[PDB]
């Protein structure tokens, strides 16, 4: 078993600047050595066959080095289109492919607060015995957000679900949106219903709340 | 122009079967070992199995071994894989890619593998429980507690649905700035969850409609919520 | 429109041009001696038909220069092999593998020698093979790639290999590319094929010190108007002067769409049908 090991697992740099990713095997593999780029839902795109060929088409930026167990690859100047997910990936060494467990390459820029918005749960869904709380946090960076969900200041725990926007495409920034789901009998047993926000954009953590 | 178009790829119970098939056209197929990649949701690029150019070698990553075997008919330009008991970690986007050629063009290394030329647009197969079903759309009312100066921030709540996607626009696709509409997660009953919001002008709540337009494909789902303010 | 040829039998005519169907045998194979492509050994064709069912069945291998090597001989029209003299001093000879059975037991391609150490030493080979004769040799030989050092030095003491095969005009070496590769027919090694043209007037040069796949001989090359077609139809006893891969069409409309490869007197291809 070869293992290809990538790092770091995010890459952050700001747009104009260079970029360097690194890919281990844990040995040899000579130069049998390529590496893909993948946006999200898209197919993957070969960059660099041989550790340091660029195949077709890619641009001059790209370069590949190495030999063995480490490599490099450098893009010299980010342009918008080249934040993406990188893999490295051994080839013919006894078995076919194995790929390392791919670098996001992220937009770096100045750290942003997030605008943090509370919605009840709608009457309708509370006719059909569920209560989903949800939390908005708008345009943030970087994307490291605590959302803590406090009922009556008591912390939730195995009630919540979050998931995050990519990168908006005009200020890089992330969204994030946590739903708190309750049954209808246990939304009524308590009055106050928080969102607690830590972000490195505020000086404290925040708290959106409503009540009923 | 090398072609690899995919087809096969479904929703199945766990311990079901699929057969995924990779159409290959614009080069010489029996030339080329083939393989299948997958790609997990929110997970990286994971090797599953591997072809020589005539069949006769192929090779299978641990985890499928005994369920999985890959073919080709190079009568018919096609690659195979057949999908035997499958499991719920076996959800992923299947891609079918070409080995490249080393030597350069007019070369001939049917039993190597090398970088990887051209790639299939991917087939997605679903193991799980749950069967089909459409969404329920709840709306997020704009508030003051979701009021920012003179700007209001509203949304729709797609709520239980199998399997994905969803799409959701605004205004039958004429409101397009601020929209966040985000990942789909996986609730513990197997059923998906999403939500997309959008900030407007708060002045404008009393006079313009505001409406999320919901369509689940796989169940023919079709929903048109009016976002009321409260 | 009627000016394009649209429609084709389905089938090959052997009529007037002599069909070599190499069922499972690529002309590679073929030209090779692949144990199971033996019988077409000394065989002569104006078209080679290769099917999708062909298969190799020997050591695993590689050919860099394959489409140049399988247009010339198929051009040719011929694999008329003519076996010469060579001496090689302190190897041993005709080396077989599992991975290349030839009837029960171990065997190898027919038209290459697989050398190996003798005793405890694999000395500097050096042989010169002059063509004094009034036609075009082609040579075949390779080069062993071992899976381990182990396996190198096993085979042919020296730690690093080497293949130095030369003419008056250049000198081409090779040097072996050790590596586990994934497995076929038991094994992890390949052999890269490679030829040679030598003409007359000129000599053919082989030095080596380890992992030569040598020639036994060479094919005797001619100047003909044959070619090879890709194609999975029946050979049936027709008569067509043109033939394409989905089978054969009549020459008397000015173009056709069947397929962009043709052989034969044939109308000039267009795409529209
Ligand atoms: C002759 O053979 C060629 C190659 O097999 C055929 O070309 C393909 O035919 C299939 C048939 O359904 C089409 O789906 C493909 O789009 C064709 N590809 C190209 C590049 O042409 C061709 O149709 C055959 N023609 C006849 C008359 O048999
Ligand atoms: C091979 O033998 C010939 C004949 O003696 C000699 O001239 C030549 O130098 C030898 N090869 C090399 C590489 O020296």
């Amino acid at each position: 078993e070869i293992v290809m090991t990538q790092s770091p697992d995010t890459l952050s740099v700001s747009p104009g600047e260079r970029a360097t990713l690194s890919c281990r095997a844990s040995e040899s593999i000579s130069s049998n050595l390529a590496w893909y780029q993948q946006k999200p839902g898209q197919v993957p795109r070969l960059l660099i066959y041989g550790a340091s060929t660029r195949a077709t088409g890619v641009p001059a930026r790209f370069t590949g080095s190495g030999s063995g167990t480490e490599f490099t690859l450098t893009i010299s100047s980010l342009q918008s289109e080249d934040f993406a997910v990188y893999y490295c990936q051994q080839y013919n060494n006894r078995l076919p492919y194995t790929f390392g467990q791919g670098t996001k390459l992220e937009i770096k820029r100045t750290v942003a607060a997030p605008s943090v918005f509370i919605f009840p749960p709608s009457d309708e869904q509370l006719k059909s015995g569920t209560a989903s709380v949800v939390c908005l946090l708008n345009n943030f960076y970087p994307r490291e957000a605590k959302v803590q969900w406090k009922v009556d200041n008591a912390l939730q725990s195995g009630n919540s679900q979050e998931s995050v926007t990519e990168q908006d495409s005009k200020d890089s920034t992330y969204s994030l949106s946590s739903t708190l789901t309750l049954s209808k009998a246990d939304y009524e047993k308590h009055k106050v219903y928080a969102c607690e926000v830590t972000h490195q954009g505020l000086s404290s953590p925040v708290t959106k709340s409503f009540n009923r | 122009e090398v072609q690899l178009l995919e087809s096969g790829g479904g929703l199945v119970q766990p311990g079901g079967s699929l057969r995924l098939s990779c159409a290959a056209s614009g080069f010489t197929f029996n030339h080329y070992a083939m393989t299948w990649v997958r790609q997990a949701p929110g997970k990286g690029l994971e090797w599953v199995a591997s072809s020589s150019g005539s069949g006769r070698s192929t090779y299978y990553t641990d985890s499928v071994k005994g369920r999985f075997s890959v073919s080709r008919d190079n009568s018919k330009n096609t690659l195979y894989l057949q999908m035997n008991s499958l499991r719920a970690e076996d959800t992923a986007v299947y891609y079918c890619a070409k080995s490249s050629n080393y030597y350069g063009s007019g070369s001939y290394s049917p039993d190597d593998y090398y970088h990887m030329d051209v790639w299939g647009q991917g087939t997605t197969v679903t193991v799980s429980g749950a069967s089909t079903k459409g969404p329920s759309v709840f709306p997020l009312a704009p508030s003051s507690k979701s009021t920012s100066g003179g700007t209001a921030a509203l949304g729709c709540l797609v709520k239980d649905y199998f399997p994905e996607p969803v799409t959701v626009s605004w205004n039958s696709g004429a409101l397009t700035s601020g929209v966040h509409t985000f990942p789909a997660v996986l609730q513990s009953s197997g059923l998906y969850s999403l939500s997309s919001v959008v900030t407007v002008p708060s002045s404008s709540l009393g006079t313009q409609t505001y409406i999320c337009n919901v369509n689940h494909k796989p169940s023919n789902t079709k929903v048109d919520k009016r976002v009321e303010p409260k | 429109t009627e000016l394009v040829q649209s429609s084709s039998t389905g089938k090959i005519c052997n009529n007037p041009h002599r069909i070599l169907d190499g069922i499972d045998c690529t002309l590679i194979d073929a030209l090779l001696g692949d144990p199971h492509c033996d019988v077409f050994q000394n065989e002569t064709w104006d078209l080679f038909v290769e099917r999708s069912k062909a298969f190799s069945n020997c050591y695993p291998y590689d050919v860099p220069d394959y489409a140049s090597l399988r247009s010339l001989v198929a051009s040719s029209g011929t694999l008329e092999f003519i076996t010469e003299g060579f001496t090689w001093t302190g190897v041993t000879q005709n080396g077989g593998s599992n991975a290349c059975k030839r009837g029960p037991g171990s065997g190898f391609f027919s038209r290459l020698n697989w050398l190996t150490k003798s005793g405890s030493t694999y000395p500097v080979l050096n042989v010169t093979m002059p063509n004094n004769d009034n036609f075009d040799k082609l040579y075949i030989w390779g080069i062993h790639h071992p899976s381990t050092d182990q396996e190198q030095t096993s085979l042919y003491v020296q730690a690093s290999g080497r293949v130095t095969v030369s003419t008056r005009r250049s000198q081409q070496t090779i040097i072996p590319n050790i590596g586990s590769r994934p497995w076929v027919r038991g094994l992890s090694s390949r052999i890269s094929i490679y030829w040679t043209i030598v003409k007359p007037g000129d000599v053919l040069v082989i030095n080596s010190n380890g992992n030569l796949i040598a020639p036994r001989g060479y094919f005797k090359m001619r100047t003909g108007k044959s070619s090879i077609m890709r194609s999975d139809a029946p050979i049936d006893t027709c008569i067509s002067e043109c033939i394409t891969p989905n089978g054969s069409i009549p020459n008397d409309k000015p173009f056709q769409n069947v397929n962009k490869i043709t052989y034969g007197a044939c109308p000039k291809y267009v795409k529209q049908n």
